[PDB]
Formats: C-alpha cells, sequence, structure tokens
C-alpha cells in the first residue's frame, strides 16, 4: 500500500514534467505572438510524447570518457535526487512525514551539484568543465541565500517541519511578512535550476552538450523536476493554502493552482529578459542579496522577541 | 659531512627564493549561433 | 502473419516520433539563413510543428545547410555533420546549397553541399520563400514516415 | 600550565558541558547520571591519587553503566544457554517470549 | 538481519573508506568518500541524530567534498592501489567471519558481536529531540564556544584571503 | 488564441493533483478512515504505542473508548 | 523504513529508466564512426578567481551551519544572551562579507 | 550628514537598507515593550513535568491542587 | 563494548594508514584526513546520543566545522603548490631537503 503510495508520487512527476515541456512551448509561444506545438495531439497534446520516444530512439555518443562511471553516476544521482525532494513535500499530506523535511531538502539540494561537476569530468572537452565549474560555481553561490533566506523564514515556522508550515499560515500568507525574502528566495530558485536569466548553458555551451538523447531526456526531465518541486516548495514556504482536514483535496486544488501559476511565472520571465553575464550574477548574488539577506536575517531573529512572537516548537 | 648520498645538494639561495619554473588560447570555429553566421575567433584570454 | 503487423505498428510508431519531433540546428550561411529565421518567425512558426532550434549537433536531428558552402568551411561543415547522432538528416537550403547557385564558377564554393554530405531534401529558391523551406521540412516528414526500418530489419 | 583564569575571574567559560551531570536544557538527565554524580562525589577533594584506589566501585558502576559490557556479557550467556536448549529442545518458549499474549497497559 | 543493520551499514564505512585511502586517484578517492561519507550518516540516522544526519549531508557532502571534488576538477586535471583495497576487504570480512563466530574479539578493545540494539535507553523525551535541544543550547549555553568558533571562522576567511594573493 | 495553452496546463494540474489526493486516500485507507498519525516526538511515538497494545488487534489506529472499560 | 524504501526505488526508477536510454538503441546497428572544442589539447589553465569562490562558499556554509539551530535556539529561557550571540555571528558572517568586499576578493566574479 | 546619506541612497541602495534593517535589529529589542512577554511565554512553557513538593507544613505560596487561587497564573498571556 | 565503535575505529585507522606513508597527490593526503574527521564525527556522535549526553549534541557540529575551515586552509595551500609545478605530487615539494 505504501509503494502504490510511492508510485503515485513519482510517475505523476515525470508525467507533469513530460506536460511542463508543452506548457514552455505553448506560453513562450503565444508570448512570442506565436503558437506553440498544436499539430503533434490535438492541442499539441502528443508532442512530448513524440519527443521522448524521439530522444530514447537516437544513438548515444558513448564518446571517449575521463570516466564511464561517472558518465552513467551523473544521470542516475540527477533523477534520484530530483525524485527524493519531492517525498516530504505537505500536499496537504507528504509521502514521508519527517520532524526535519526543510533540511532534509536543504541537504539534497545541496547534493545536486554533483551531477553538474560529474557531468563535467566525464566529457573529455576541457571547455566543458569550464562550463560545469561556471554552473556548480553559480549554484553553490545561491545555496547560500537559499540556506539563509529559509533560516529566516522558519524563525517564523517554529521548526523544520514542512506541514507545521501549513499551520504556520492559517491566517495569513508568509509572504506579508516576508515579501523581501520571498523575491530574493524566488530569484535565487530561478538560479539554482540554472534558469533564465541565470542560464548559462546554451551561450558563452554548457555542462551537458556531451549527452545526446538517451541520457539527456533524463537530464533535462531531472533538471525540470527539479523546477516544479522548488516553486512547490516556494508555494508551501511563501503562499500557505487552506486546509481543510477533512476536505484535503481543497489543499490539493489550491497549492497545485498556485505552484503552476508559480511555474508559468518562470516561464514568463525567461520570456522577457536577456541573460546575466556570468560576474553579473556573482555580483547580484555577493554583493546584493547576501548583505540585504544577513539584514533580513538579523531582523528575523530580533523580530520575534521584539513582537513577543515566538513561534511554538511543537 | 657530504657522504656519496648527500652530494649533489647545493646550497639554498641567498634570499631563500626559488625561480618559479601563460594565459588561455580559445578556438570558438564556425560552430556558434551568437557569432552571426559563419566566423572562427582564436581568443586569447586571461581568465 | 503477425509479426510483420507487429514491426509494421513499431515502424509507424518510431518514424512518427521521428517526423514530429524534429530538431534543426540554429546553423546558417548566408542569406537563406535570414529566410530560415523568417521560418521561425511568428507567422509560419516551425514550432508548431514540433521542429525546434538546437544550438548543439549532439541534440540536434537535421542540419538545414542554409547558405553558401564555401571552400573554407567545407572541413567544419562535414564535422558538424560528424557529431549529429543518428537518424540525422540534411535539407539543403537554396540555390548554393543545392548546387553553387549564383557562385557556381567561383574558385572558393564548393558547388552543392552534396559533395561535401547527403542531402536528403533539396529546397530550390535565391533564396526559397519561409514557406517554401517549411514544403521542405514537410516533405522531409513525409519521406520520415515512409522509412521502413523494422520491416526491412524483419525481412533481412 | 594550567593558568585557571575562569576560576580567578569567576568566569563559566567551559565547565558546563564538562561532565553528564551539569545542569542539561530541560532538565534532561543522561543514562548515567545517577552513577556518574556518586562517582564525581566520591572523588571530591581527595585528588586523584586517593581516588584511584578509594573510588574504585563507584567508577566501575559507573564504567559499567556507560559500556554495558557485564550486562551484555550476561546477556551472551543466558541467549548462548537458551539457544544451546532449544537446540537440544530441552526448552520451549512460553507465550510472552513468543509474541503470543497482547502486552499489558 | 535487519536488526543489524546499523552494524551493517558500518561494515560498508570501512570498506568504503578502503576504498578511496587505496588512491587510485583524487577522482575517485573523493567518490569512495562520498558514499563512505552517505553510509555514515545512515549509521548517526539510525541511533536518532537526524539534524547531526542532515549536517552529514548538507555541510560534509553538499558543502565540503563538493569543494574538494571542485578543485580536483580544475587543479589535478592498478597494483598498489587493488591490493592495498583487497588486503584491506579480507583484513575487514576476517573481523567480520571472527566476530560473527564468536560473539567476542579483541584487537585493541574487547567488543561484544551482538548487535547494538541492546545498548540503548528504553524511556521517552516528550515532545522534542534531546539532540534538537542541545544544539539549540549553542546559542544560550555555549556563548564562549559561538565566540571562538565565529572567531576562527573570521580568521579563517582572513587565513585563505592572505595566503591566496600570493603578494 | 491564449486558451490553446489550457489543455496543457490542465493535463499538468491533474499530473500535480494526483500524488496529493492519492496519499491522503491511502492515508485515510491504511489507518482507519482518519489520518495517519504523526509522531515527530517520543511521547507521540508512545501514545501510539501504547494505542497499538490497548487495541489488542495490534493496530494503533483501532480505537477504544469508554465501552473498553466496565 | 518506508523512507529507505522510497529513497530505493527512486534509484530503482532512475537505474532503469538510464539502462534502457544507454542500452535501447544500442540494439541498433546504426553505423560504426571513426570522428578524427574550443581549446584543441592545451592543458586547462587554474582559474584562482573559481577556487576563491568556492573556498568562501565553504567559509559561508560553515557560518550557515553555525546558524542553523536558531528557530529552536528562539524557544530558550536565556534569550538575552541567545539574541546576542544569534546578532553577533550574522554579525561575523557580515564582517567575513565585508572583508571579502574590501580587500577585491569578489572581482571578476563580483 | 544628510548629503553622505542622499548620497549613498542614491548610489548604493541595497546596503542602504542593509545596515538600516541591521540597526533596526540591533536596537529595536532594547526599545521593545514587548520584550519582555518573549522570555515570560518561554518560561511558561511546560516542557517538563511539574515535580510536587512535599509539604513541610510550612509552605503557604505553594498549591495544593491546580484550580488553587495561589502560585503562578498566565492571565496576562491570556489578555494580552 | 558496542559493536559499530570497533568498524568507526577501523576506519579511522585506514585513513589514518592511507595518509600516513604513500606519497602521492596531495589531495589523496587532504582526503584521507578528511576521512578521519568523517570518523570522528560518527564515532562521537554515536557517543553522545548513546549515552543521552544532551549538552555534547553541538560537540559534533563545532567537530565539524573547525575542520571543515582546516580543510579549506589546505586547499589552499594546494592550490599554491597547484601555482607552483602544475601537479599535486609531493614528491615536488623536496626543496627544504637542503
Ligand atoms: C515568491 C513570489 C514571487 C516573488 C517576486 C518575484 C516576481 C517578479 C520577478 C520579476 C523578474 C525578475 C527577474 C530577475 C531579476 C534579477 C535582477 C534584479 O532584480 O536584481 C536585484 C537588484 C540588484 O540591484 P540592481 O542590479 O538593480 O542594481 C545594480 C546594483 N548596484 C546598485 C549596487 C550597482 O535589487 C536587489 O538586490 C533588491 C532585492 C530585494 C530588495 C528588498 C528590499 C526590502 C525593502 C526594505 C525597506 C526599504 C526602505 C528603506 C528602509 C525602511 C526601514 C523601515
Ligand atoms: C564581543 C563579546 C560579545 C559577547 C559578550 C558576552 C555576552 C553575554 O551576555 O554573555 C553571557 C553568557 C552567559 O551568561 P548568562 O548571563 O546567560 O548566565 C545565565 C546562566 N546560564 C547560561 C546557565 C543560563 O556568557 C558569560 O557570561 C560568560 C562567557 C562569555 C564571556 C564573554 C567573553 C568575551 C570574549 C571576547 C574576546
Ligand atoms: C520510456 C518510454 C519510451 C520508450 C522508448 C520508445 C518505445 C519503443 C521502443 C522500441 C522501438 C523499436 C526499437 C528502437 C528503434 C529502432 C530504430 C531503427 O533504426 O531500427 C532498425 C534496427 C536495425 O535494423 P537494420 O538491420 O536495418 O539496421 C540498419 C543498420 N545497418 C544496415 C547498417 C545494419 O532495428 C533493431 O535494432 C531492432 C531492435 C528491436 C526492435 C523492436 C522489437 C520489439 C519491441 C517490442
Ligand atoms: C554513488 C553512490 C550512489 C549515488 C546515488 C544514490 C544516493 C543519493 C540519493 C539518495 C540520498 C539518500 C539520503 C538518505 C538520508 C536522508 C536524511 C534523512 O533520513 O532525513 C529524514 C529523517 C529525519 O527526520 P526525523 O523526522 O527526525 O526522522 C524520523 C524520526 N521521528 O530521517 C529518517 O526518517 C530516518 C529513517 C531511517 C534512516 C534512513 C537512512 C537512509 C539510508 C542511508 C543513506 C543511503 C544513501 C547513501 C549515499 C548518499 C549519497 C552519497
Ligand atoms: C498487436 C498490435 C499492436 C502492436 C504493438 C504496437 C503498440 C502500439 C504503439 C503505438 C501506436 C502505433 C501506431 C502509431 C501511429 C500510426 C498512425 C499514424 O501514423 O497516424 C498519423 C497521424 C498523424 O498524421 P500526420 O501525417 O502526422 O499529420 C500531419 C498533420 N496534417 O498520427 C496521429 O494522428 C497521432 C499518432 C499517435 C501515435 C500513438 C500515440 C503515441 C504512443 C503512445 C504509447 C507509447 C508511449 C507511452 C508513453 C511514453 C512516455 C511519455
Ligand atoms: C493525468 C492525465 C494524463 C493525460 C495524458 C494523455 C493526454 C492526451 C490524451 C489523448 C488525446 C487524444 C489523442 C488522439 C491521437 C490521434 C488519434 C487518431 O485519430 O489517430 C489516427 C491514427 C491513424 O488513423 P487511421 O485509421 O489510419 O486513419 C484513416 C482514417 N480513414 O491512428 C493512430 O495513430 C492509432 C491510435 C492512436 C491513439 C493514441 C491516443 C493517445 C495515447 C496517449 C497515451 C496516454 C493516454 C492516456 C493515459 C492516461 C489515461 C488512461
Ligand atoms: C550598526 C548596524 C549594523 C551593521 C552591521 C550589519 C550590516 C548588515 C549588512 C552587511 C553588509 C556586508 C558587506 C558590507 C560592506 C561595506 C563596505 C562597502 O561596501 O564599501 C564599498 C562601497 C563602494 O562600492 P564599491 O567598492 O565600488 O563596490 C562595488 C559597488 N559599486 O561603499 C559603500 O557602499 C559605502 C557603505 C557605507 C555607508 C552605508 C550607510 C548606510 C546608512 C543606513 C541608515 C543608518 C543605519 C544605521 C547603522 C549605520 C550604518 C553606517
Ligand atoms: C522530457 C520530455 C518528455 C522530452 C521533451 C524535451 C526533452 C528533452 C529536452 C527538451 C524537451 O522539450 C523542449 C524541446 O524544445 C526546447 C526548445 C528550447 O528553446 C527553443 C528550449 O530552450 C531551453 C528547451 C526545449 C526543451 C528541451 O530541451 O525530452
Ligand atoms: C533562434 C531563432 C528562433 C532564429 C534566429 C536564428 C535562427 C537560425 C539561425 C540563426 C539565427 O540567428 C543567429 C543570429 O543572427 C543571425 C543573423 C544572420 O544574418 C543576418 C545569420 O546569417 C548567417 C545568422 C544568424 C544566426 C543563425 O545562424 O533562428
Ligand atoms: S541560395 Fe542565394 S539567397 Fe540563398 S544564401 Fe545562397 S546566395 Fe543567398
Amino acid at each position: 500500500m505504501f509503494m502504490i503510495n510511492v508510485l503515485t508520487l513519482i510517475i505523476p512527476i515525470l508525467l507533469a514534467v513530460a506536460f511542463l515541456t508543452l506548457v514552455e512551448r505553448k506560453v513562450l509561444g503565444y508570448m512570442q505572438f506565436r503558437k506553440g506545438p498544436n499539430v503533434v495531439g490535438p492541442y499539441g497534446l502528443l508532442q512530448p510524447i513524440a519527443d521522448a520516444i524521439k530522444l530514447f530512439i537516437k544513438e548515444p555518443l558513448r564518446p571517449a570518457t575521463s570516466s564511464i562511471s561517472m558518465f552513467i553516476l551523473a544521470p542516475i544521482l540527477a533523477l534520484t535526487l530530483a525524485l527524493t525532494m519531492w517525498i516530504p513535500l505537505p500536499m496537504p499530506y507528504p509521502l514521508i512525514n519527517m520532524n526535519l523535511g526543510v533540511l532534509f531538502m536543504l541537504a539534497m539540494s545541496s547534493l545536486a551539484v554533483y551531477s553538474i561537476l560529474w557531468s563535467g569530468w566525464a566529457s573529455n572537452s576541457k571547455y566543458a568543465l569550464i562550463g560545469a565549474l561556471r554552473a556548480v560555481a553559480q549554484t553553490i553561490s545561491y545555496e547560500v541565500t537559499l540556506a539563509i533566506i529559509l533560516l529566516s523564514v522558519l524563525l517564523m515556522n517554529g521548526s523544520f517541519t514542512l506541514s507545521t508550515l501549513i499551520i504556520t499560515q492559517e491566517q495569513v500568507w508568509l509572504i506579508f511578512p516576508a515579501w523581501p525574502l520571498a523575491m530574493m528566495w524566488f530569484i535565487s530558485t530561478l538560479a539554482e535550476t540554472n534558469r533564465a536569466p541565470f542560464d548559462l548553458t546554451e551561450g558563452e555551451s554548457g555542462f551537458n552538450v556531451e549527452y545526446a538523447a538517451g541520457p539527456f531526456a533524463l537530464f533535462f526531465m531531472a533538471e525540470y523536476a527539479n523546477i516544479i518541486m522548488m516553486n512547490i516548495f516556494t508555494t508551501t514556504l511563501f503562499l500557505g493554502a487552506f486546509h481543510n482536514p477533512y476536505m484535503p483535496e481543497l489543499y490539493t486544488i489550491n497549492f497545485t493552482i498556485k505552484s503552476l501559476l508559480l511555474s508559468i511565472t518562470f516561464l514568463w520571465i525567461r520570456a522577457s529578459y536577456p541573460r546575466f553575464r556570468y560576474d553579473q550574477l556573482m555580483h547580484l548574488l555577493w554583493k546584493n542579496f547576501l548583505p540585504l539577506t544577513l539584514a533580513l536575517c538579523m531582523w528575523h531573529v530580533s523580530l520575534p522577541i521584539l513582537l513577543s512572537s515566538i513561534p511554538p516548537q511543537t | 659531512y657530504p657522504t656519496k648520498e648527500t652530494a649533489h645538494w647545493k646550497p639554498p639561495p641567498w634570499n631563500d627564493v626559488d625561480p618559479p619554473k601563460s594565459n588561455l588560447t580559445l578556438n570558438f570555429g564556425p560552430q556558434h549561433p551568437a557569432a552571426h553566421g559563419v566566423l572562427r575567433l582564436v581568443m586569447e584570454l586571461s581568465g | 502473419s503477425r509479426g510483420e503487423y507487429v514491426v509494421a505498428k513499431l515502424d509507424d510508431l518510431i518514424n512518427w516520433a521521428r517526423r514530429s519531433s524534429l530538431w534543426p540546428m540554429t546553423f546558417g550561411l548566408a542569406c537563406c539563413a535570414v529566410e530560415m529565421m523568417h521560418m521561425a518567425a511568428p507567422r509560419y512558426d516551425m514550432d508548431r510543428f514540433g521542429v525546434v532550434f538546437r544550438a548543439s549537433p549532439r541534440q540536434s536531428d537535421v542540419m538545414i545547410v542554409a547558405g553558401t558552402l564555401t571552400n573554407k568551411m567545407a572541413p567544419a561543415l562535414r564535422k558538424v555533420y560528424d557529431q549529429m547522432p543518428e537518424p540525422r538528416y540534411v535539407v539543403s537550403m537554396g540555390s548554393c546549397a543545392n548546387g553553387g547557385g549564383y557562385y557556381h564558377y567561383s574558385y572558393s564554393v564548393v558547388r552543392g553541399c552534396d559533395r561535401i554530405v547527403p542531402v536528403d531534401i533539396y529546397v530550390p529558391g535565391c533564396p526559397p520563400t519561409a514557406e517554401a523551406l517549411l514544403y521542405g521540412i514537410l516533405q522531409l516528414q513525409k519521406k520520415i514516415k515512409r522509412e521502413k526500418r523494422l520491416r526491412i530489419w524483419y525481412r533481412r | 600550565p594550567f593558568f585557571d583564569v575562569q576560576k580567578k575571574l569567576g568566569v563559566d567559560l567551559d565547565h558546563w558541558m564538562t561532565i553528564q551531570s551539569a545542569e542539561q536544557p530541560h532538565r534532561i538527565p543522561a543514562r548515567c547520571h545517577a552513577f556518574e554524580k556518586e562517582w564525581i562525589e566520591c572523588a571530591h577533594g581527595i585528588g586523584s591519587i586517593r581516588a584511584e584506589k578509594e573510588c574504585k566501585i563507584e567508577f566501575e558502576d559507573f564504567r559499567e553503566c556507560l559500556l554495558r559490557q557485564k550486562t551484555m556479557k550476561r546477556l551472551n550467556a543466558i541467549k548462548r544457554q537458551r539457544d544451546k536448549l532449544i537446540k537440544e529442545g530441552k526448552y520451549t518458549p512460553p507465550p510472552h517470549h513468543s509474541g503470543q499474549e497482547d502486552l499489558r497497559p | 538481519m535487519m536488526t543489524y543493520i546499523v552494524f551493517i551499514l558500518s561494515i560498508i564505512f570501512v570498506m568504503g573508506f578502503v576504498g578511496f585511502s587505496s588512491k587510485p586517484s583524487p577522482i575517485y578517492g573523493g567518490l569512495g568518500l562520498i558514499v563512505s561519507g552517505g553510509v555514515g550518516c545512515g549509521i548517526v540516522l539510525n541511533f536518532g541524530g537526524s539534524f547531526l544526519g542532515l549536517m552529514v549531508f548538507l555541510i560534509y557532502l553538499g558543502g565540503m567534498m563538493v569543494v574538494f571534488g571542485y578543485t580536483t576538477a580544475m587543479a589535478t586535471e592498478n597494483k598498489v592501489v587493488l591490493g592495498t583495497f583487497i588486503t584491506g576487504l579480507l583484513m575487514e570480512f576476517l573481523m567480520v567471519y571472527y566476530v560473527l563466530k564468536d560473539k567476542e574479539v579483541e584487537i585493541v578493545f574487547k567488543f561484544n558481536g551482538m548487535g547494538d540494539w541492546v545498548i540503548y535507553d528504553t524511556g521517552d523525551s516528550g515532545f522534542f529531540s534531546e539532540e534538537a535541544m542541545g544544539i539549540a543550547a549553542l546559542y544560550s549555553y555555549g556563548t564562549w564556544l559561538v565566540i571562538v568558533t565565529g572567531w576562527s571562522l573570521l580568521i579563517g576567511v582572513v587565513v585563505i584571503m592572505e595566503i591566496t594573493r600570493g603578494n | 488564441m491564449w486558451f490553446e495553452v489550457l489543455p496543457g496546463i490542465a493535463v499538468m494540474g491533474v499530473c500535480l493533483f494526483i500524488p496529493g489526493m492519492a496519499t491522503a486516500r491511502i492515508h485515510r485507507f491504511s489507518n482507519g478512515g482518519r489520518e495517519k498519525r504523526v509522531a515527530h516526538y517520543s511521547y507521540q511515538w508512545y501514545l501510539m504505542e501504547r494505542d497499538r497494545r490497548v487495541s489488542g488487534v495490534n493496530r494503533y489506529y483501532v480505537s477504544k473508548g469508554l465501552e473498553n472499560i466496565d | 523504513m518506508n523512507l529507505m524504501i522510497t529513497l530505493l526505488t527512486n534509484f530503482t526508477l532512475a537505474t532503469l529508466l538510464v539502462t534502457i536510454a544507454f542500452w535501447l538503441p544500442q540494439l541498433n546497428v546504426y553505423s560504426e564512426k571513426t570522428s578524427p572544442d574550443p581549446m584543441g589539447s592545451a592543458r586547462l589553465p587554474f582559474s584562482m578567481k573559481f577556487f576563491l569562490v568556492a573556498i568562501t562558499f565553504l567559509l559561508f556554509d560553515l557560518e550557515i551551519a553555525l546558524l542553523l539551530p536558531l528557530p529552536w535556539a528562539s524557544q530558550t529561557t536565556n534569550l538575552n544572551t541567545m539574541l546576542t550571540m544569534a546578532l553577533l555571528l550574522i554579525f561575523l558572517l557580515a564582517v567575513s562579507l565585508a572583508y571579502e568586499w574590501t580587500q577585491k576578493g569578489l572581482e571578476w566574479t563580483e | 550628514v544628510a548629503a553622505f546619506l542622499k548620497n549613498v541612497w542614491a548610489k548604493e541602495p541595497v546596503l542602504v537598507a542593509s545596515f538600516a534593517i541591521a540597526g533596526l535589529a540591533v536596537i529595536l529589542p532594547t526599545l521593545s515593550p514587548y520584550t519582555k512577554y518573549s522570555l515570560m511565554i518561554n518560561r511558561a512553557t511546560p516542557y517538563n513535568y511539574p515535580v510536587p513538593l512535599r509539604d513541610d507544613g510550612n509552605m503557604p505560596d505553594v498549591p495544593s491542587h491546580p484550580q488553587d487561587p495561589q502560585g503562578p497564573s498566565l492571565e496576562w498571556l491570556k489578555r494580552l | 563494548m558496542s559493536l559499530v565503535y570497533m568498524n568507526i575505529m577501523m576506519a579511522f585507522t585506514v585513513s589514518l594508514t592511507g595518509l600516513l606513508m604513500y606519497r602521492s597527490h596531495l589531495m589523496s593526503s587532504l582526503l584521507c584526513l578528511e576521512g578521519m574527521m568523517l570518523s570522528l564525527f560518527i564515532l562521537a556522535t554515536l557517543m553522545i546520543l548513546n549515552s543521552h549526553f544532551t549538552l555534547a549534541s553541538m560537540m559534533p557540529i563545532i567537530l565539524l566545522v573547525f575542520a571543515a575551515c582546516e580543510a579549506a586552509l589546505g586547499l589552499s595551500l594546494l592550490v599554491m603548490v597547484s601555482n607552483t609545478y602544475g601537479t599535486d605530487y609531493v614528491q615536488n615539494l623536496n626543496l627544504l631537503q637542503c
């Protein structure tokens, strides 16, 4: 019975990631005064199916690798970490209800940079290794503000429990007392997933240009399996929905609608701006987000003490 | 007391500084769209 | 028989998935690239056919040779073709890619890219209209549609 | 040298994490709180030389609370004799040690 | 077999260290230390140290071994290795055979051979993890510890910026 | 027009609705028609194991009230 | 226990899909390719700035590790001491950032 | 004092907001009247058992029952 | 005593013998050193959790933080060696024999 719960978690994750490609192409199409796919399925609904089948029957490279084993371990770690991020997400009840789900997700998302690093190792191209090192330094830069913003908010939560965060926002959204944290958090999750304006894997050649259609479709989909997750995590963190314990699907419809609107907000951001130069987003993290994030972390340390609003431990 | 093994040992330098015993050159060829078509670029970078 | 019907449905499936998810490399040479962009533009909108531009030849399916192939570029074009995973297709676009065109008798121009790469669809024009390039891409899709890979594999 | 600055200035820098018998958060006892308290109150002030020989019994009780070597040795002896009598067949487990009695509270 | 699971992880932990102390390369040495950190973290998590296990994942693996792999990438582009590997593996499996056939062993200390489920406590701790409140005590009881650790990290930043300059 | 993107968004929304409604129905099924007991803390685990003992059928969720005492 | 089941299931599904991806087109006998990069064969030069941002991440990640028990530390009865040490730790993180600023350590990846 | 402040607010408004929020977070718990109640609520939260006292004969300030009027009360918390 | 403690100490001694006599990459020596730190973390954690000694629960984090800072320092030394010879081979560190 628990295995049925695991499968109804992880198979709809891959289906939602598949149709997120269609939603991306359609929404980017209409924002660009054109259409997205509408030929392959009715309203393009068979486009991700045809695309996944097309990739799975292309010839892989199997190049001269510095490591064959890490060439294999990069998609496996990517998909495994991209699927295990979803297991403490309370919607309204989680698969694994753990006391430290927030810190769990922070640690497992910190583990995701090894996919980028091993994919840069496995290609013998030294320029792909350079781009992988730039991607890793980008991701570990924005993990700092992820950790500190998340700590500042959990100072208003009371615990590391993700299901407590629904109880925290029963009166007000947590974007109202923490919108500067929310906007730096949202841009930092945008910079975590190598997503535009923070993507540096299409132009000055990325870390996963060595992969062609066997592992690539897996990498990509693991990457989008992070993106929805991060928005769902943002939905739990700043836009907490109403939970009726006798009708849990009210919460499930409400957080699903908010997470869809936030993933579409990612799509609507990448269709609206140019990219950063690499040192410009390093300037954005280390000189603009990090002083504000430290200042607001001091503010959210001292603020529940000065208002007598320290949240419950349990 | 220089032995047979401790015989090639020259003294260290007087300022105790040894000599230190280059920049990257990239070739962005005709495989790229954000150069507007058909261009080869030999970059010499220093970081 | 029965296995003949099985491999016929499997050929229809894989041909459907390959023709309906063509990924050309965003790779233009000369004036034909402008019209190839107009076929990417909102009026014609190749993305609604499942036809997207990708930067690398590793995640690409068809090479639209759109422009004049000179003598100085032909090894780079061949290297781009050799980095593409199979099944890879080539659409010669325009008169210079087809047979040299206006620069046919030049010292520096390869007279047709079919001296360098095998070519599946020759699209004529100088330039062909973007509508004509989209016609050539749909003819490429119909050529992929009638491929008989698993039927010939089952008969060999 | 041990320049005892903490006692000379009267400040508590690191006496608090030093022993298990100290003041814990939320009055949490350690598992060997009583044994360590007994051994510390035995060995206090008498010096280490007199403490090694005059507080041996408290220290053995406390070290055996910490490591449980005697308890695990006795459990090994009982479980080994029980396994021998199960292999020989001269003993049968009761229903309250086979899991057939629907526990008390 | 499930009762000895901590023990089973510990064996893998030993194996993991012989996996990388044989040292074929700093690349595979890093890979072995990351797998070893995962299984020793599983050891920590199975005693109820959930926050310390997530400190292994977030800070050791997710923070520091990332920097080791990063420096291995950027700065560092058999018989001895495989022999030391199989030597340590034979030593560890002979230790496992000894302690499972005897339920008692002495290499340096005397060690029981039953599982470590026996040595636990039978009580409860109410509405808190004791390990969580002990780590929360760093800010209330651990003042001097916070002072010396923050000063060491500030000096660490200053020291790294000194010696990486080369001037 | 712009309502052409809504079938893909609706399919993706159903795919995001399935895990939550699934785990809600499974937790109601496996726990006697009620929510799964949350045991983050050892007191909660002690009460839950005491429920498993006092139920008599080796299930924490089988509740016994005033009818169980005389 | 159910957590290990979930982790093992995700690793199993990932290994299944990766093996099918690596070996379903290896049934094909497509062609055998010889195929005889921006840098040709030059050795990768060390970039000092990338190492500096990695170590700056590591040290600020340790300062984050010290900051992590604050939601539990807000529940103490010694709130004046706790608030003082929390503000001191975030201030020392800010001072490490200011020294990283003013000594030009955050330059060309600013 | 306002020329340098307007200059840094025109050049570096991120750092002005940072130093201002940091300064408020430092100085404001020393000025808030509610900082006493944080301490009072965190000591009123009964994580442990209220271990009873042996009645020696003379402890008038200790109640004999939870509902007795003497002892600590939480009416300051029920009102706030 | 406890049987998992023997395995953690044996892991510590394995990485200690891996540090001592190999004369290889310097990064491999730093990896053996941080394996020693990892085994110290696990062993301190199992002891402190075993004895329910609550105030020492912050002790392994300290054992982590300092030593990870230590690790950062070591990498910078390696990088200076990696800026001198092009390799981290410790047999290049033989200028000070004479
Ligand atoms: C989670 C839900 C969604 C959240 C909101 C996000 C949705 C909208 C997204 C729009 C598209 C964004 C795409 C990425 C853009 C990245 C670039 C960018 O914006 O850089 C950030 C820029 C960076 O600066 P810059 O790049 O504009 O300028 C260059 C930098 N200088 C000036 C130094 C040369 O700004 C910030 O860093 C601001 C971050 C948030 C600030 C929050 C301030 C709080 C206010 C406190 C009070 C202030 C008043 C005074 C004191 C009062 C005291 C009582
Ligand atoms: C190259 C190698 C292979 C690489 C690919 C595969 C590995 C990477 C992807 C998988 C990562 C696995 C991470 C597993 C542990 C995560 C942390 C964790 O368990 O936290 C959750 C929880 C803590 O919360 P709490 O509520 O306190 O616990 C219940 C107590 N009431 O704790 C619990 O609920 C405790 C449950 C029991 C203990 C769980 C132990 C899990 C197994 C150990 C780790 C296995 C993976 C090792 C490799 C890691 C990566 C190198
Ligand atoms: C014993 C008998 C069975 C033997 C084994 C076979 C099992 C079933 C395999 C799938 C179905 C086989 C048939 C495939 C299609 C054949 C018919 C066909 O080609 O129809 C063409 C038509 C599109 O026509 P077109 O020319 O593209 O239109 C241009 C626009 N004017 O096409 C269409 O209108 C749509 C075609 C859709 C094709 C099927 C849907 C995709 C496959 C789904 C199952 C496999 C993938 C599962 C999910 C994977 C993960 C996403
Ligand atoms: C959580 C929600 C998840 C939802 C995921 C799915 C979303 C999309 C759902 C399907 C939408 C409609 C698809 C219609 C496809 C085209 C059907 C069709 O007519 O194909 C025609 C083609 C050839 O027909 P033919 O007979 O040759 O024509 C000559 C006529 N004189 O004939 C063929 O190609 C053969 C028939 C192919 C039919 C394929 C239908 C789609 C299969 C998709 C797989 C997933 C289905 C849903 C799974 C979940 C629900 C059970
Ligand atoms: C006492 C309160 C708590 C203080 C500690 C906590 C601080 C929280 C924020 C942490 C920030 C960490 C990094 C800070 C570095 C500061 C030094 C600095 O940045 O100087 C350089 C800068 C000129 O910039 P440049 O060198 O060119 O850098 C590239 C950008 N152009 O020059 C400047 O930007 C000038 C900076 C000084 C002037 C700022 C004045 C702000 C006033 C706000 C209102 C009053 C707030 C009360 C506190 C007083 C603050 C001065
Ligand atoms: C996961 C499934 C079902 C399929 C669909 C799919 C892949 C793998 C990769 C991709 C993909 O869908 C789209 C295809 O088209 C573009 C076009 C893009 O730009 C034009 C673009 O820019 C980032 C991104 C993309 C996706 C992309 O890379 O596997
Ligand atoms: C990405 C989309 C949707 C468009 C834009 C685009 C293509 C396809 C190809 C190219 C391209 O743009 C780049 C940059 O602009 C020019 C301009 C050119 O001439 C003006 C030119 O001539 C060869 C080549 C190029 C590039 C090129 O190959 O499709
Ligand atoms: S075929 Fe003609 S119009 Fe086209 S690129 Fe060549 S010269 Fe230009």
